[PDB]
RNA sequence: AAGGAGGUAUUCAUGUU
RNA sequence: GCUUGAGUCUCGUAGAGGGGGGUAGAAUUCCAGGUGUAGCGGUGAAAUGCGUAGAGAUCUGGAGGAAUACCGGUGGCGAAGGCGGCCCCCUGGACGAAGACUGACGCUCAGGUGCGAAAGCGUGGGGAGCAAACAGGAUUAGAUACCCUGGUAGUCCACGCCGUAAACGAUGUCGACUUGGAGGUUGUGCCCUUGAGGCGUGGCUUCCGGAGCUAACGCGUUAAGUCGACCGCCUGGGGAGUAC
């Protein structure tokens, strides 16, 4: 429970805060479910974004199987 | 699911490990479920039915936790 | 879109009958007015008023005699898609004289008593029951 | 849509206060100035029906419009179609 | 105006001419009328996955306030440029001025 | 695959790892 | 004349709404090699098929097409059909806050026009996977099928045609009135935000249920309740949505 993100006043998450996306993303690199997180709908899909954008500037994995 | 074998650690605490790292990956449930192409309809009418049938489920406890039975 | 407010009168009458609310408010019309002053007259509604300088609302305080809603029944009968006009002779008589018509008369809008002694027909707005 | 500068000029134009902002001819001309603005887009983009139909949407608007001001007040009404170049 | 938000990753051996792109573009944009708000050279850094065989790739982010048709321009230039190995555009709501968790 | 427990599911810190 | 219906303006919010163009990774297939050796594939069981010209398996490099795991949700958007990686350009609609403006400008709509899944048709490309037809192997009393191995049109793109679906909520559009509860999503105001709180006020949306309605099943403020406006249809089953 208790979505990270309201408590905080995030307006937008930052694909380039790769830490807190690290928090939220598994150790395969599948985006953890909001059932799971608690997060709000809202910013799971900022974060969702924030995230697919980070796999494509590589600072994040699409799988852990290329590298 | 990498499972590195740790310092002193048996093979079967490690082999347990990867099994519990392969199930919380969900990877033969991705595989079978990717066996057969399933039309849309198809996929649709299993989520409806599978969310019909657990909000059932949850009304009936709640219900029940209101009702009682002896 | 509102095409008939006599009609959505009668039927905020009605509703409010069946939920057993003791006021109803609409907006206000000099036919509206007229209307409710002849319910009045002839004791379907407790009371009316209109409250409002530009959008005038009025209200009628309904009446109930033993826990059941006095208007037992409230039909629109002069519609826009169907007017009716009645001559003197042709006027309803309303569950045998048990109940009113409202009829509007060139001598303003009264009940078919009303218009039957005072010999003039009109037109037909309710029955009420 | 149109920007704000752009309708604020349209407002300044045809109405008479900077603060008459719903009068007849202001909303013809606001449609009139988007109307003509899409022309090139739906020249380029031709399967873009979801647009379309809003740009359908403001030519009877704006039809609705001109014939109201027609038969509530003819000078008006010649007025604006002629400085708006619209045929009838 | 709009802003853009530019994040492009460039091979690890032209890390020395870096400062160069960064400048002329820059300059691209200030003489294109164009503000340049922030500008963080995050460096070398490891990449996540391989690209094109390389690791450790140079990145440089630059949020800028600038027309679309030099923003287009340079999105062209970091086309044709083969030392830029990725580039990333984003319109934003509004010009950030702050510094990114990468220096953070 | 089978069996038990909790719930509509987690707060249960971090640390450790 | 008026402002309450209908519109315009100001600032924001969310969204797989649409059109065009890029780009990323995983995977399938094919090709070129390196290693390597006798099987691979398939089924309930087999066979057809592939493989000693070296398959299948593993590693590297390349080509191309199509679709976007996780997020993902009786979640959202759209008039419906439908819409799902990320980024940019062009663009439609909805909702909220306070205020100003016009002053009935409205609702419905025969004919008419436009959009309309999939299959299908014409011309031109493209073609990885799947796969009607077809070929072969089985099962069976038979098997013109279900199963297996291949596989063409097709699926994809551009431009046109087509105009139909269990195109469904089997519920025409618009407006007003009528007890409640639990939620979801998206705005907004106030109080001590003591800390994800409490108290309101709008939009859309799922379930339960009262009065009422209903042949019953059930619907129940998003009505199938009580009414107003306009439009489409029905008149036993079949023959028949057939003939002319
Ligand atoms: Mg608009
Ligand atoms: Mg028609
Ligand atoms: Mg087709
Ligand atoms: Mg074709
Ligand atoms: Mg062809
Ligand atoms: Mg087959
Ligand atoms: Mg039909
Ligand atoms: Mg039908
Ligand atoms: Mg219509
Ligand atoms: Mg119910
Ligand atoms: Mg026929």
């Amino acid at each position: 429970k208790f979505c990270r993100f309201t408590a905080e006043g995030v307006q937008e998450i930052d694909y380039k805060d790769i830490a807190t996306l690290k928090n939220y993303i598994t150790e395969s690199g599948k985006i953890v479910p909001s059932r799971i997180t608690g997060t709000r709908a809202k910013y799971q899909r900022q974060l969702a974004r924030a995230i697919k954008r980070a796999r494509y500037l590589s600072l994040l994995p699409y799988t852990d199987r290329h590298q | 699911p990498v499972i590195k074998v740790r310092e002193n650690e048996p093979f079967d605490v490690a082999l347990r490990r990867f099994k519990r790292s392969c199930e919380k990956a969900g990877v033969l449930a991705e595989v079978r479920r990717r066996e057969f192409y399933e039309k849309p309809t198809t996929e649709r009418k299993r989520a409806k039915a599978s969310a019909v049938k657990r909000h059932a489920k949850k009304l009936a406890r709640e219900n029940a936790r209101r009702t009682r039975l002896y | 879109s509102m095409q008939d407010p006599i009609a959505d009168m009668l039927t905020r009458i009605r509703n409010g009958q069946a939920a057993n609310k003791a006021a109803v408010t609409m907006p206000s019309s000099k036919l509206k007015v007229a209307i409710a002053n002849v319910l009045k007259e002839e004791g379907f509604i407790e009371d009316f008023k209109v409250e409002g300088d530009t959008k005038p609302e009025l209200e009628l305080t309904l009446k109930y005699f033993q826990g059941k809603a006095v208007v037992e029944s409230i039909q629109r009968v002069s519609r826009p898609g169907l007017r009716i006009y009645k001559r003197k002779d042709e006027l309803p008589k309303v569950m045998a004289g048990l109940g009113i018509a409202v009829v509007s008369t060139s001598k303003g809008v009264m009940t078919d008593r009303a218009a039957r002694q005072a010999g003039l027909g009109g037109e037909i707005i309710c029955y009420v029951a | 849509s149109l920007s704000t500068e752009a309708t604020a000029k349209i407002v300044s134009e045809f109405g008479r206060d900077a603060n008459d902002t719903g009068s007849t001819e202001v909303q013809v001309a606001l449609l009139t100035a988007q109307i003509n603005h899409l022309q090139g887009h739906f020249a380029e983009h031709k399967k873009d029906h979801h647009s379309r139909r809003g740009l359908l949407r403001m030519v009877s608007q704006r039809r609705k419009l001109l014939d109201y001001l027609k038969r509530k007040d003819v000078a008006r009404y010649t007025q604006l179609i002629e400085r708006l170049g619209l045929r009838r | 105006m709009r802003h853009y938000e530019i994040v492009f990753m460039v091979h690890p051996d032209q890390s020395e001419q870096v400062p160069g792109m960064i400048e002329r573009y820059t300059a691209a944009i200030t003489g294109a009328e164009g503000k340049i708000h922030r500008l963080e050279d995050w460096g070398r850094r490891q990449l996540a996955y391989p690209i094109n065989k390389l690791h450790k790739a140079h990145y440089v982010l630059m949020n800028v306030e600038a027309p679309q048709e030099v923003i287009d321009e340079l999105e062209t230039t970091f086309r044709f440029n083969d030392a830029v190995i990725r580039s990333m555009v984003m319109r934003t709501k509004h010009a950030v001025t702050e510094a990114s968790p990468m220096v953070k």
